[PDB]
RNA sequence: UCGAAUUUGGGUAUAGGGGCGAAAGACUAAUCGAACCAUCUAGUAGCUGGUUCCUGCCGAAGUUUCCCUCAGGAUAGCAGAAGCUCGUAUCAGUUUUAUGAGGUAAAGCGAAUGAUUAGAGGUUCCGGGGUCGAAAUGACCUUGACCUAUUCUCAAACUUUAAAUAUGUAAGAAGUCCUUGUUACUUAAUUGAACGUGGACAUUUGAAUGAAGAGCUUUUAGUGGGCCAUUUUUGGUAAGCAGAACUGGCGAUGCGGGAUGAACCGAACGUAGAGUUAAGGUGCCGGAAUACACGCUCAUCAGACACCACAAAAGGUGUUAGU
RNA sequence: GUGAUUUCUGCCCAGUGCUCUGAAUGUCAAAGUGAAGAAAUUCAACCAAGCGCGGGUAAACGGCGGGAGUACUC
RNA sequence: GAAGACAUUGUCAGGUGGGGAGUUUGGCUGGGGCGGCACAUCUGUUAAACGAUAACGCAGAUGUCCUAAGGGGGGCUCAUGGAGAACAGAAAUCUCCAGUAGAACAAAAGGGUAAAAGCCCCCUUGAUUUUGAUUUUCAGUGUGAAUACAAACCAUGAAAGUGUGGCCUAUCGAUCCUUUAGUCCCUCGGAAUUUGAGGCUAGAGGUGCCAGAAAAGUUACCACAGGGAUAACUGGCUUGUGGCAGUCAAGCGUUCAUAGCGACAUUGCUUUUUGAUUCUUCGAUGUCGGCUCUUCCUAUCAUACCGAAGCAGAAUUCGGUAA
RNA sequence: GGUUGCGGCCAUAUCUACCAGAAAGCACCGUUUCCCGUCCGAUCAACUGUAGUUAAGCUGGUAAGAGCCUGACCGAGUAGUGUAGUGGGUGACCAUACGCGAAACUCAGGUGCUGCAAUCU
RNA sequence: GGGCGUGUGGCGUAGUCGAGCGCGCUCCCUUAGCAUGGGAGAGGUCUCCGGUUCGAUUCCGGACUCGUCCGCCA
RNA sequence: GGGCGUGUGGCGUAGUCAGCGCGCUCCCUUAGCAUGGGAGAGGUCUCCGGUUCGAUUCCGGACUCGUCCGCCA
């Protein structure tokens, strides 16, 4: 018959890695999450216990309830037609803080820095990212860069 | 009581090799893969000669068999047991299935079919791609002639289109001639049973030396 | 399997509210009554004509059944029930396993 | 008499037509779930601070 | 359980098999095709081990039968005495309660006992009653 | 076959789960493996057939789960109708930026596991065969193992490495910062946690593009046999074969082209006029150049357009161009 | 049941049936008997036939095997 | 005359009772039947690097086992190889060195684990009580399994801590009925006491066809509703198999590859074999063979004209145009 | 800058073979009455810091060292792949257009950094 | 038709590449029968034809022969 | 054709990286009626491959024998 367990096809997904099995390190243990904070879901293999299911491997959520070894993450999973809401309750050996939410707090706050700055002058301050503009004039110079010819090269076996 | 080739010519399936979930195969046909003087040193036979595929196919050991007969028998008659040296470059892996129907009179009464038809190993193929040798062939350059008759005689058992290349290389090795023999007339190449050993400026200076003495003799 | 014919554990007899020792035995069923409320209904229902009024079972399928030990609390004879898992052998004379000898 | 057994073909367009709104998010989010020495807490911490603001601008 | 399920295509020579509430061990099995569209139907000759009674039975193929449990346990003889043997359990446990075999068996039994040699004593349980099947001597140990 | 176990008239007896049978399930009023008549009875049917006027607008499904379920239902989905609360947003089958996750394609095997070709150098209290040896944990060759440095070839259920395409989250006002209130939680401790008071930051308010209104609710129809094409892919020698993944179609759809055709190419449709085209074509059928230009081919079975209606290995001082 | 005459109809009662004037507690209903109880009731003893034990029966249904030695013997 | 309170008769009770009555006699399925379980589940793979994903796809497994093989703590390091020591050798015990796991962890497989999750020792029962929330399957129902807490009460350790069975992924079961534990609480409805009975909360007895009927056959005497969703012809796709034809040439042929043949290989054709499939037909297309009669194909047996020979003649063989 | 105690990242830190180490600190080292544990005061426990020694541990250095790490316009815009065509080819498969882009190989360089507290010629 | 195996003295039968036994009867000896035994005999082109070897019963290829197994239609 | 078992010494069976019993052959003994005891000698573990020092019991592949089916068209 067809199989399909709690770890059905999680081979590859819940080994450890080359040269980095073993105990893991007191930083996982040290870091300190609150209510609120955006964190990714990765399992680890070594704690069995408080384990993610294999279909939340490598997504992000929001931390709602903080117990004594474990967090609360709220993802939003897509059942059918419509998103539904999962609250889950991992061990904290499972997740890590994203990074991107720190960059966009890294950004807030240099801008909010930047509009004060500038707001004793009133210079337009133009605070929105713009993408990749298309690049504008420029002279190429031939000084010691005269150019080369270049030609097809024929055909050869190189065996 | 063997099907034909052209049931098993094209790469149609995934690889399917003996293992612990075969545990069942027959053998192969071909046995011998080097021959002629495989014993011979490096520098003896300098020219080198390939069969190489032009076709994405799956060759099956008795055609490698056979061809491996044909090129030999025809280089032993006509220039010499000892003055060459083939190797089939090919190793026949991939297992041919065969799901048996029976051919009597009324077989329909006891066939059922197309039902649990998962094949039974019958044969072991070769699978080869676009610019693949099959053949390598190195001997002197008073052989040419015979080794390229040799292996147009043995084109003739495979499918698909097979291209005769005279190689740049020296012999088996990857260096090309004037490359080799600047190699050579140092003394950073030493012979083998077969092949030769290089030198690379890595490793222990100790043991550079004990080895590969003439070259550090400047 | 092989269970102690003593158990120290919970007791919710309203003066323990601890972990007081408990003497354990196997749960017997016991004989079904007579006037039963279901059996006086049976008997009316299979009286008369009619033959047989209600299913019989017949396709068995489990060679085991769980086995329910009665603890017994010593202090105030409250009594409480827990299951094991299904277990072709069972015995409750403890005959400690031994581990470093001879066969 | 075989028949298909299983496709996903039209799924897709079938959640697509009027399909994969997000929910619906809101201020203040259920506190179901959420550890009960922290609720049990809470609600005397926000009962004190309702009263302390009620006796402010009373 | 004392007794458990079993299906008759399942079953297969020298097995134990509940033929009418007795346990019998099977001699013979025969499928047969009730109809050429029907499914076979399985006949079963089994002799009871206690009584040495031939019984037989005809079910579907699919239909389950029912199977006693049948141990086989080695002892040793202390007394023959009033029919009833007294037997010696590994660890030294003794039982009285077996009755002594009434044929050929008790007849052998009885003179090797009566001629004095340590006799080894096989009786089988199936569904709450209790025999002696065979006896052997032991070559070792004496 | 024809003097009888003969043929036959009339009278009479046996009545429907009953009769009668020299036995065929035969006969019992053209009815018999249970007669005929009336009633229950308009018996039940998940099964077959049919189902009656017009126009307008919207518009499917052959999929999930359970069922003595597999020609049927329930349930979710798709669809319509009625709307309701609001007024450009708590949007988006899209991109960018930032940040994750993956073990396929590829690659690798002088990297682990496994398979595998060939020699070389060593190890014999530490192999086996021969020959020389009184024999010898003797010798000399040879052949097997094991080790060392190489060498040839591989892996759906091998792997150090590792894409492309898909995929999670974030890009603020429900935000940031400052100050200090509550608590029975927490701390050695106004330490922290959560929710707060008061104050400051507004149209470049925090990337692009578009928004066709955004959000919400009730109720109910039909459907729950699908099939085809490109790409990935499984079983099979293969199939207009069987089974999957993503998308687009046909079913449900006409129109121009492919002579012809459900699915291919182009393009989707109110009634008309003018112009321009798509795909396909312009000797004649047939609307449109027997146009222009450079070559090739002469077939005593030429060739002529994707899907598509077939041809291969091997050859030819036929002819052309090359190395 | 077999199917004139003639000539014969062998072996097997383990099974399934059928049949005994055998022997007698194993199974063992209702009524009846005894005990306990305040009673409903519960528990026992006793317990007919038939099963179970023991015989017969194949012109009853039926059945009529293997391994060695040298048809015959084990 | 006989018989006699026994037969008979009436009502209950046990046996016997296809003589008769009523009914049943699974599903999936490359047609059905036999076979198997793809029917409830688990591991790896197919599976196309999120998730999901089929086939009677491949390789396997489950209906158990364990008072420790659960919980806590402490000490130690395994497989293997090398070198040694009386009996003692290939394998008994002891000693040292090397040893990233090449061992072990109950079982199938895959993950995980080295001052441990392994081996040995010490103490125990958290395999306990009370109800909630969440994850997987999913309708976001049930069942099973699991995760993190709260309120108690415990175990262990110096302690931090750890523990709500087994290192993780499988190891299992509704309504009705019976029975057990708890509350010793509620009710027996004219009022009480005591038995008895019925309720509430939590378990057990089991449905493996595993969201859970109580169930043997035959029909060649057969019937009905349907089905080309489905077999038994022809036709159509395919050509494994059957038949026929090539290419190459190790050899046979005294000598000599090819007069005639031709191994090991390999490319095709045909639909006069048999399979495979299920497209058409089940409100019917008359399924053997023979007789009769017409036409077509050529892969030519004979006749016409030729080429080759291991063609002297005769006879023969190979081949061409030829139906 | 050396050393110790507790660490973070967990080989640029590991492994093999040599060489060096002032001061201080670690270490080996001396002892068995007491607590404690062993077949064995070898490990563990306790006592002294006395009798001694850098021999080892430890730290650092060396090696055209093994390994590991970083980079390259080194291989290679190669393999692979998203999209497109009434493109080629009997087919197998392959070119082109708009995009993304490896691994092995080769070469070059490197061989622990650092937090808190204490202490040192 | 195809597949698989088989072939020894007059008969049966043993054969690893280096034709033996038993039975029939040839002779001799031996016998109170209800007729034996003993000793020396004869007896093969190992089914046939080719190649390998040094020599094939033995190895291989082909042919013959025999014995098994599976096969036409509705 | 398929499925399921099958195979160990003269016979019958067990199973640790080949054992017993019974026949046989010896020896000893018993008057017996019958004996009894002690030793042996005897198996390619059906066959063929990969391992191992010890291999049935490690593994994989094949063969023999006994059965059961091979139906409706
Ligand atoms: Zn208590």
């Amino acid at each position: 018959g067809k199989s399909h367990g709690y770890r059905s096809r999680t081979r590859y997904m819940f080994q450890r890695d080359f040269r980095k099995h073993g105990a893991v390190h007191l930083s996982t243990y040290l870091k300190v999450y609150k209510v609120g904070d955006i964190v990714d879901i990765k399992a680890n293999g070594s704690i069995q216990k408080g384990m993610p299911h294999k279909f939340y491997q490598g997504k992000t959520g929001v931390v709602y309830n903080v117990t004594k070894s474990s967090v609360g993450v709220i993802i939003n999973k897509m059942v059918g037609n419509r998103y539904l809401e999962k609250r889950l309750n991992l061990r904290v050996e499972h997740i890590k803080h994203s990074k991107c939410r720190q960059e966009f707090l890294e950004r807030v706050k240099a801008n909010a820095a930047k509009r004060a700055e500038a707001k004793a002058q009133g210079v337009a301050v133009q605070l929105k990212r713009q993408p990749a503009q298309p690049r504008e004039s420029r002279i190429v110079s031939t000084e010691g860069n005269v150019p080369q010819t270049l030609a097809p090269v024929p055909y050869e076996t190189f065996i | 009581a063997r099907r034909p080739a052209r049931c098993y010519r094209y790469q149609k399936n995934k690889p399917y090799p003996k293992s612990r979930y075969n545990r069942a195969v027959p053998d192969s046909k071909i046995r011998i893969y080097d021959l002629g003087k495989k014993k011979a040193t490096v520098d003896e036979f300098p020219l080198c000669v390939h069969l190489v595929s032009n076709e994405l196919e799956q060759l099956s050991s008795e055609a490698l068999e056979a061809a491996r007969i044909c090129a030999n028998k025809y280089m032993t008659t006509v220039s010499g047991r000892d003055a060459f040296h083939l190797r089939v470059r090919v190793h026949p892996f991939h297992v041919l299935r065969i799901n048996k129907m029976l051919s009597c009179a009324g077989a329909d009464r006891l066939q059922q079919g197309m039902r649990g038809a998962w094949g039974k190993p019958h044969g072991l193929a070769a699978r080869v791609d676009i610019g693949q040798i099959i053949f390598s062939v190195r001997t002197k350059d008073s052989n040419k002639d015979v080794v390229v008759e040799g292996l147009r005689r043995a084109r003739y058992k495979f499918p698909g289109q097979q291209k005769i290349i005279l190689s740049k290389k020296w012999g088996f090795t990857n260096l090309d001639r004037p490359e080799y023999l600047k190699k050579r007339e140092a003394g950073e190449v030493k012979d083998d049973g077969a092949f030769v050993k290089f030198l690379s400026k890595k490793g222990s200076l100790e043991n550079n030396i004990r080895e590969f003495p003439e070259y550090f003799a400047a | 399997v092989n269970v102690p014919k003593t158990r120290k554990t919970y007791c919710k007899g309203k003066t323990c509210r601890k972990h007081t020792q408990h003497k354990v035995t196997q749960y017997k069923a016991g004989k079904a009554s007579l006037f039963a409320q279901g059996k006086r209904r049976y008997d009316r229902k299979q009286s008369g004509f009619g033959g047989q009024t209600k299913p019989v079972f017949h396709k068995k399928a489990k060679t085991t059944k769980k086995v329910v030990l009665r603890l017994e609390c010593v202090k105030c004879k409250t009594r409480a029930q827990l299951t094991l898992k299904r277990c072709k052998h069972f015995e409750l004379g403890g005959e400690k396993k031994q581990k470093g000898q001879a066969l | 008499a075989k028949s298909k057994n299983h496709t996903a073909h039209n799924q897709t367009r079938k959640a697509h037509r009027n399909g994969i709104k997000k929910p619906k998010t809101y201020k203040y989010p259920s506190l179901k779930g959420v550890d009960p020495k922290f609720r049990r807490n809470h609600k005397h911490a926000l009962h004190g601070t309702a009263k302390a603001l009620a006796a402010a601008k009373k | 359980s004392a007794t458990y399920p079993m299906q008759c295509s399942a079953l297969r020579k020298n097995g134990f098999v509940v033929i009418k509430s007795r346990p019998c061990k099977i001699v013979d099995m025969s499928t047969s095709k009730t109809g050429k569209h029907g499914h076979a139907k399985v006949h079963l000759v089994a002799i009871d081990i206690f009584t040495g009674k031939k019984l037989e039975d005809l079910s579907p193929s699919t239909h389950n039968m029912e199977v006693p449990v049948v141990k086989r346990n080695e002892y040793q003889l202390l007394d023959i005495d009033d029919g009833f043997l007294s037997l010696m359990n590994m660890d030294g446990d003794t039982k009285d309660d077996v009755k002594a075999p009434e044929g050929e068996l008790g007849d052998s039994l009885q003179t090797a006992f009566d001629e004095g040699k340590d006799l080894m004593v096989t009786i089988i349980s199936a569904m709450g009653e209790e025999a002696a099947i065979s006896f052997k001597e032991a070559a070792r140990t004496d």
